């Protein structure tokens, strides 16, 4: 028919325009020339590239992205390692006080930051580990682990486990099955996970932002969070258009790459 | 190749599989048939190892087996969820307990091959099992069961989850198929179909207990208790309660004394004071259409047929009773699932019957296929 | 069984001994401090002082205005969150065109860091430069006011929190059997009949979830205010008064109350939604 | 490869408002250590109190990085009697005393030492000036409610209506507020700071009180800022950079700001980028950097534009009595070193490097000998009004508790556009007591 | 009441339903039967309005209805999946068109339960759809459609989800409702043992276009069509190709002399020279037990019993004969489903043949009923 598909072509152009309008001003305004930064013109007439080749102009843009990058892979790494440890007991396994766990390790994934910062940085936390890479790794786990619990439980329950009595149907080696029957049917959920885990350790500014001083161990939102401008005696919302840009991307990239693992991992298998 | 069992058993925090002996030997095709919730599914894991065996042995040909692996066991289960791995390739699902088995690659390509040439799905040898359809996966499981040529076969209501016309065409290529291969089987099923269709023997299981064993001919125009002749022949045996006359059995509707040479073979034991009473629907022959010297010794009688049905070769005619005929043993746990309605009979009559609804019948029962039995114990009287 | 029970209190250890190792030491440890004088200039002299680190924080004014700040912008955002969010879901879940464009554009604003939505947000609401503040009338500058600097952050966190909340009330929306609506199509409801009678109490557990995750998120935000309005014209939340009490005046006996009395107030949200209402966990 | 280990670096601290005078600097200084060791520059935010703020995160929570700090001329009580900020007498040779009593001047100097003994050496003494368009109007308003006509009469012309003066919530309404106190007559601590006596005296009552009355007819005037409830240092130098105002209040740190900025494009109203002399002037870093002829054909064309005039007095007859600003430099006491952090602090501050911050970076310089020299007094041509208003100066209170203080009265004047003359000076007078108590939330 | 409709059609971006006709009665029992893919479920959702009919008319009594919405027709279809809500009770669940009806509460419950009085839930009236059996969930399903006491009662295949047991009684109960109530009823079905079971009338269809239209005698015992002969199958009719003997015809194994009657039937309407013969399953017996047609007035021939299935009073005897049966209008499509293998022949012999399998037979053909066909067109010759 013509109506609903009208219909549904004004829905999804208004979708697209609602989600994409306020990443279109930033750019829109890390382009604009100096000179005329200060018009409401949400197109950029007359672009140029001198607020992005003065943001790498010195290391740090760069030295901030590669310890965000740093810290959010290790403790994707741990975080993963440990909750599908603990989340492959509460997918397969059947003691008592199991749908307690679950529930508590995802309210305490809703823990406040700041009831967390005034003691950590005074603790044994804060008497040698000021700002470190374990120093944050530490809370980020705290943050973490049950964000890894809760999607990899879900990626386990699916798994049809019968498939390994199939497989010992035949040798009935059980290191060898559950290595060739059980482990490239869940690596995809584990790598899903990992990647949530990611991109959910990756946009903290609190902790980051309390417990970080030094040009080592200084996540991205606290770099552009101080950032201030490029030049000292000129505007600087081009410039600081241009930072948040820069520090944007990979995490765009990111997603919009890996967006059919995503939608999947966050409901829990239900949509496809 | 020769699965010899006797005396396992089985325990749950109960004896689920109580008094099982059975002597299968080469190329035989078993069935293990019961109804819902029974002791077959775990007879059969029990054979293939799964459930351990809680008291009894389990040779299977050459030694003892009960305390050995998945791997020497009675190998190639086939089960009925179709366990097959959907990251690998048909390829590599069929050649699964080869290459697991440190086959060459090139004696692995060749026997795979031939295996997926046996059934239809050869130029499917490469897709995944995501993208395949209820059939052909089907044929992907028991590919796999097949190419290791075991000792034993045995399989798990592969023929389940089919469609509602496929099962007949798969049932006729299990035949077929264990005609060419020739392995030891056993079968569990659910229905009497095909238990009677794919079979040399038969194990009707209630509650674990075996009820009878043998030929499905030898089941059916045999049986030796009131649950095999309810089970077997889908329309079930219609069931009348009545007592003895000292000269024959008495209904409301005739009054049968079928022969006296019947009547010393049911003296020469006890005479139970509750006695029930079946026929098959079969010979129930319509005395209009009964031209010849049956139409006397008919015992016919006369009802109003509440819903006929002409399906083709033969006129199902459904017929209604009064009184009391729900004395039961066994024809509780029947009807339990199946065989509802306490006055409520069905009877075959050929296609040239001018019978319909809402007019009365003169059904012939012609008394030369009556099987009757105790109320109490539902043990045979007449045959064994 | 033993083996299997002995196997899963070996495998559950790790996290469990980790996630309140690292979450329940900070807080036995904030409130040994909060009973305490502790500045963070002089520490040599931290005497010990019963309960008058709460009493400062409960009865004095900068506490309460902002509560009633985080409390506003907790129930508005969540309220329209829900709104949108459902509105969302049933834009993802029946679209006729292609649905992988809309996850697309509905995973941008999900992946993006809060920190550049509210720079975005922060420029497009300042006169001269912004295009959403150049439509209003002359001389208004809508970001030095209380009220409507407070209606831009709810606005700001709306636009970034929704996708989340989409995707959960989706999660719980996919789970309705397309026969369940031609049923009750069949039985006269209509669009919205049936979307309050048949749809909305089947998915109650996900929005359960969504509006408990929901709250607590909005709860704890500390950077759609920090960057947009600092604090000023009495504006910033209860964890802004927490960094400030704590980094600005070297109190640690009064950010230690705060942080306790934040938590508090998190456990009575989540004891209510929990207790009352239901909203058992997704895994049940 | 570089996990630690190196010849030695000295972080240096400072403000993001000369992260690139100051860099300038380090690197003047670097190479004539030769091998000895290096001073990098880290940065610290351009607000006021939030570079306290990062400051001491960074002291408490002990952070071995933190070698040299350009610290404001307010936090030398509190930096000293917290055990930070190390005094100067405390070298492994004991020199950097003699060095800062030296040659600086009186007033920036007698505002470093606590007690009796110094605990940083001075580099740098602000001072609020005048600036004014000198196309629009000529003879420059010199008295508040003259200012306050001035605005007015541009208004009703339809030009450049606004003041541009600094008030927000930070420490730069402090000063403001500080310095219409103190023209006025009285003073928001006693002596020593232990009692409040803002509204003690009835001369004193009606000396804040006609401060809030100044502080509330700007914000309030019609045609004002729309957003003058939150500008600051550096919204009011690009307001009148833009052509926004015509009148403004800012340290002397502007005239070098407006030379660059009209120099690389920037203002309209003054363009010098079509002048072919211009060009090669503004240095490859960013700065502008010029000779003297291409300073003196750059400042030919903003003398007749853009003149400078002294801060207008609260009465007729009476000059005001600005605030001192500045920064001082102290070694921190978290630093592993600190004989090589006294020996930067002390060629930091040289003669030369004053020079350069003071003519190209904006930042006056404390070196008496420089206000005398012939070339000096050229390329800073607002040596002569700084020097005429540290004479009779406004110290701000000094104690070791003044940053609670400023940020209760501070937020006491939270939105200037709506104060009450009358009942926000009883408000002001409480809230500075309970932070002279020390009871309260900081807001 | 009585739904109408004629040169009705759908179009999918294709002839999905085109071209179909006909006037169901008040009560009159209509089923639409047809293998998966025609267009039986479609023409079914457009009666009930979930899909707008293409071109045509759609007359519920006597007048234009394609435009309403579902919500007026006051139809009360019931599904295949048994869409009832699980959050609600199966009181509120009956209830519900009900309560959107406008209906008084007391009437509510008073009508809620007489609903439930003819159906055996009574007491499931305060229980979850999650705590209910297959019967009792398809029962409540029913009884959410019965309530209404709609115009069209229509139904779409309820009986699909249950197991291969229930669904005897299921049906048993289906037509006796139906017969109670007395409301037009329309009944999309996968299989012929419902549609010959219960029905007024047939409706098979493929791929869209309607075949016959016919009572399940008539569609049984003289089909119009090749599809509408050998999908009522049982043990699916035999499709031999033969020759044109001129006197008779000759089979692959016989030569037959028919009749004169069928012989100017099938000459003074010429045609071209093919002839598919069919023989039903029914009409083949053993020679050896039967001495009227199975001489010289029949055609007897012998075949190795590749399979013999004595599953009751009727022994099923399989054999393969040499040759060709393909190349005809749609017995491609035919097979597509059943009689898989180019040459695969039943046989239905009494329950007192003497065989095996292994051995040889002498079957006969009762040369009476066998029903020749086309090539060229497909269309039957026998009868309309
Ligand atoms: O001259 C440039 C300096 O301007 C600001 O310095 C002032 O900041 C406070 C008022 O907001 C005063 O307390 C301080 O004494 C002034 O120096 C800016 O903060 C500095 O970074 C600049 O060097």
């Amino acid at each position: 028919d013509a109506r609903r598909a009208t219909w549904w072509s004004v829905v999804n152009i208004l979708v697209i325009v609602y989600a994409l309008i306020p990443v279109l001003w930033i750019l829109s305004l890390s382009l604009k020339p100096t000179s005329s930064v200060k018009d409401g013109k949400l197109i950029p007439t007359e672009i140029t590239f001198a607020n992005y080749k003065a943001i790498f102009s010195g290391d740090a843009f760069t030295s901030a992205l590669f310890n965000s990058i740093g810290i959010g892979l290790i403790t994707t790494i741990i975080a993963v390692v440990i909750g599908g440890m603990a989340a492959y007991a509460v997918a397969r396994l059947q003691f008592p006080g199991k749908q307690l766990l679950i529930g508590v390790a995802l309210l305490i994934a809703m823990f406040p930051h700041i009831s967390l910062v005034t003691p950590i940085f005074n603790m044994w936390r804060g008497i040698g580990l000021f700002d470190t890479w374990p120093g944050l790794i530490i809370p980020y786990i705290t943050f973490a682990l049950p964000l890894a619990i809760y999607t990899l439980s879900a990626f386990f329950r699916e798994i049809p486990w019968d498939l390994e009595k199939a497989a010992k149907m035949d040798g009935a080696t059980p290191a060898q099955a559950f290595r060739k029957v059980i482990a490239p049917l869940a690596a995809p959920g584990i790598v899903t996970a990992a990647i949530l885990v990611f991109i959910f350790a990756w946009n903290d500014l609190l902790l980051a932002l309390s417990l970080t001083a030094t040009q080592r161990a200084i996540t991205a939102p606290v770099a552009i969070a101080n950032f201030t401008g490029s030049s000292q005696f000129e505007e600087p919302t081009g410039s600081i258009a241009a930072g948040a840009m820069v520090i944007t991307i990979p995490i765009i990239i990111f997603v919009l790459i890996f967006q059919r693992r995503i939608v999947a991992g966050l409901t829990s298998g239900a949509v496809k | 190749a020769e699965i010899v069992l006797d005396r396992v058993t089985k325990s749950y925090p109960r004896a689920a599989v109580k008094e099982f002996s059975m002597t299968i030997a080469d190329g035989e095709f078993i069935i293990l048939v019961g109804p819902s919730g029974c002791g077959k599914s775990t007879t059969l894991n029990m054979i293939a190892g799964l459930e351990e065996i809680t008291s009894g042995e389990l040779r299977i040909g050459g030694e003892r087996v009960n305390e050995k692996a998945p791997k020497d066991r009675d190998i190639a289960m086939v089960f009925q969820s179709y366990a097959l791995y959907p990251h690998m390739t048909v390829r590599q699902n069929i050649a699964f307990p080869l290459t697991l088995a440190k086959v060459p690659k090139a004696e692995i390509a060749a026997k795979v091959e031939e295996t997926a040439k046996i059934l239809d799905l050869s130029e499917l040898l490469d897709r995944k099992p995501g993208q395949l359809s209820g059939g052909q996966r089907q044929r992907v499981a028991m590919g796999r069961a097949i190419v290791r040529s075991p000792k034993a076969f045995l399989m798990d209501q592969p023929l389940s989850n089919l469609d509602a016309k496929l099962r007949v065409q798969m049932r006729a290529e299990i035949s077929r198929l264990q005609d060419r291969l020739g392995t030891t089987t056993v079968y569990v099923t659910h229905d009497q179909t095909e238990a009677m269709t794919l079979g040399d023997r038969v194990v009707v299981m209630l509650a674990g207990e075996v009820q009878q064993i043998g030929t499905p001919d030898e089941l059916y125009s045999s049986p030796a208790n009131l649950f095999v002749a309810g089970f077997i022949g889908s329309p079930a045996m219609n069931f009348f309660p009545a007592t003895r006359t000292d000269v024959g059995v008495r209904l409301p509707f005739g009054e049968v004394t079928l022969t006296p040479h019947m009547l010393d073979l049911l003296d020469k034991q006890a005479r139970p004071e509750n006695i029930i009473v079946g026929i098959r629907p079969e010979h129930i022959e319509d005395s209009a259409l009964l031209d010849g010297y049956a139409r006397i010794r008919a015992l016919t009688f006369s009802v109003r047929a509440d819903i006929v049905e002409s399906l083709g070769a033969d006129k199902y005619v459904h017929f209604t009773t009064e009184g009391a005929g729900a004395e039961s043993a066994q024809l509780a746990e029947l009807a339990a699932d199946s065989g509802a309605g306490t006055n409520q009979f069905i009877a075959r009559v050929s296609a040239d019957s001018r019978v319909r609804t809402g007019e009365q019948i003169e059904l012939a029962i012609d008394t030369t296929k009556l099987s009757i039995f105790d109320a109490a114990t539902g043990l045979n009287l007449t045959r064994d | 069984k033993k083996s299997e029970r002995r196997l899963a209190f070996w495998l559950i250890a790790p996290a469990v001994l980790l996630m309140l190792a690292v979450t329940a030491y900070p807080i036995g440890y904030a409130v040994w401090l909060s009973l305490q004088r502790y500045n963070l200039a002089e520490p040599h002299d931290t005497e010990f002082i019963g309960l008058a680190n709460y009493v400062t924080v409960l009865t004095d004014g900068y506490w309460w205005t902002a509560f009633a700040v985080t409390l506003g912008i907790t129930v508005v955002s969540v309220a329209i969150e829900f709104a949108l969010g459902l509105a969302l879901a049933l834009v993802m879940h029946r679209t006729i065109f292609g649905k992988g464009a809309v996850r697309t554009a509905i995973l941008i604003p999900y992946g993006i860091v809060t920190v550049a939505a509210s720079y975005s947000w922060y420029y497009a609401w300042t006169p001269g430069t912004g295009y959403l503040a150049n439509l209003l009338p002359e001389g208004s500058a809508p970001l030095t006011d209380q009220l409507p600097s407070l209606a831009i952050v709810v606005l700001a966190e709306v636009w970034k929190t929704t996708p989340f909340m989409a995707l959960l009330l989706l999660a719980g929306l996919a789970l309705v059997p397309q026969d369940l609506l031609n049923a009750a199509q069949v039985d006269g409801a209509g669009p919205w009949k049936r979307l309050t009678k048949v749809i909305l109490p089947m998915i109650k557990p996900a929005i359960l979830v969504a509006l408990l995750f929901r709250t607590l998120d909005a709860f704890r935000i500390f950077d759609n205010i920090y960057i947009l309005t600092g604090g000023s014209n009495d504006t910033g939340s209860v964890s802004i008064l927490g960094y400030d009490n704590l980094f600005k005046a070297f109190n640690v006996g009064l950010g230690s109350a705060i942080s306790v009395l934040i938590f508090l107030s998190v456990a009575i949200i989540a004891f209510i939604y929990i207790k009352i209402f239901g909203a058992a966990a997704p895994g049940s | 490869c570089g996990s630690q280990t190196g010849g030695i670096v000295i972080n240096y601290y400072t403000p993001a408002n000369e992260e690139a005078t100051f860099k300038a600097v380090a690197n003047r200084c670097n190479e004539q250590l030769g091998g000895r060791f290096q001073i990098a520059q880290r940065n610290l935010p351009k607000g006021a109190d939030d570079q306290r703020l990062q400051l001491a995160r960074r002291l408490t929570g002990n952070d071995k990085s933190l070698d040299v700090m350009a610290l404001d001329v307010v936090w030398t009580a509190e930096f000293a009697e917290a055990g930070w900020a190390v005094p100067l007498s405390e070298d492994p040779a004991g020199l950097a005393e003699a060095d800062a009593t030296e040659n600086t001047l009186p007033g920036p100097l007698e505002t470093a030492r606590w007690q009796d003994e110094l605990y940083a050496a001075p580099i740098t003494t602000n001072t609020q000036l005048l600036w004014y368009r000198a196309d629009l109007m000529p003879a420059p308003p010199t008295t508040w409610d003259g200012m306050l006509d001035e605005a007015n009469r541009l208004y009703r012309e339809g030009g450049p209506s606004w003041i541009a003066v600094q008030g927000k919530q930070y420490e730069g309404m402090v000063v403001w507020f500080n310095t219409l106190l103190q023209s006025a007559g009285g003073q928001v601590l006693s002596d020593d700071g232990q009692r409040v006596t803002l509204t003690d005296t009835p001369e004193h009552r009606a000396a804040t009180v006609k401060a809030l009355r100044i502080i509330k007819s700007v914000a309030t005037a019609p045609g004002a800022d729309p957003s003058i409830t939150q500008t600051d240092e550096n919204t009011a130098r690009l307001a009148l950079e833009q052509g926004k105002a015509a009148l403004e209040v800012n340290w002397p740190y502007v005239l070098p700001s407006l030379l660059e900025n009209a120099v690389k494009g920037g203002v309209s109203f003054l363009p010098l980028d079509g002048d072919p002399a211009l060009q090669g002037s503004i240095n490859d870093v960013g700065t502008f950097s010029p000779t003297d002829e291409q300073f003196d054909i750059a400042f030919d064309a903003s003398k007749k534009v853009f003149g400078f005039a002294p801060y207008p007095g609260v009465n007729p007859d009476e000059p005001a009595r600005v605030t001192l600003g500045g920064l001082n430099l102290a070694v921190a006491s978290t630093s592993q070193h600190k004989a090589e952090a006294f020996e930067a602090i002390r060629c930091l501050r040289n003669v030369e490097n004053q020079r350069y911050t003071s003519i190209e970076g904006g930042l006056p310089a404390v070196r008496t000998s420089l206000y005398d020299d012939p070339a000096f007094q050229k390329k800073y041509p607002q040596y002569e009004i700084i020097r005429q208003q540290l004479t009779n100066a406004a110290v701000r209170p000094a104690t070791p508790v003044y940053q609670a203080v400023s940020t209760r009265m501070s937020a006491t004047l939270a939105p200037i556009s709506d104060i009450d003359p009358e009942r926000t000076a009883d408000e002001l007078t409480e809230a500075v007591q309970k932070a002279i108590d020390g009871k309260g939330l900081i807001p």
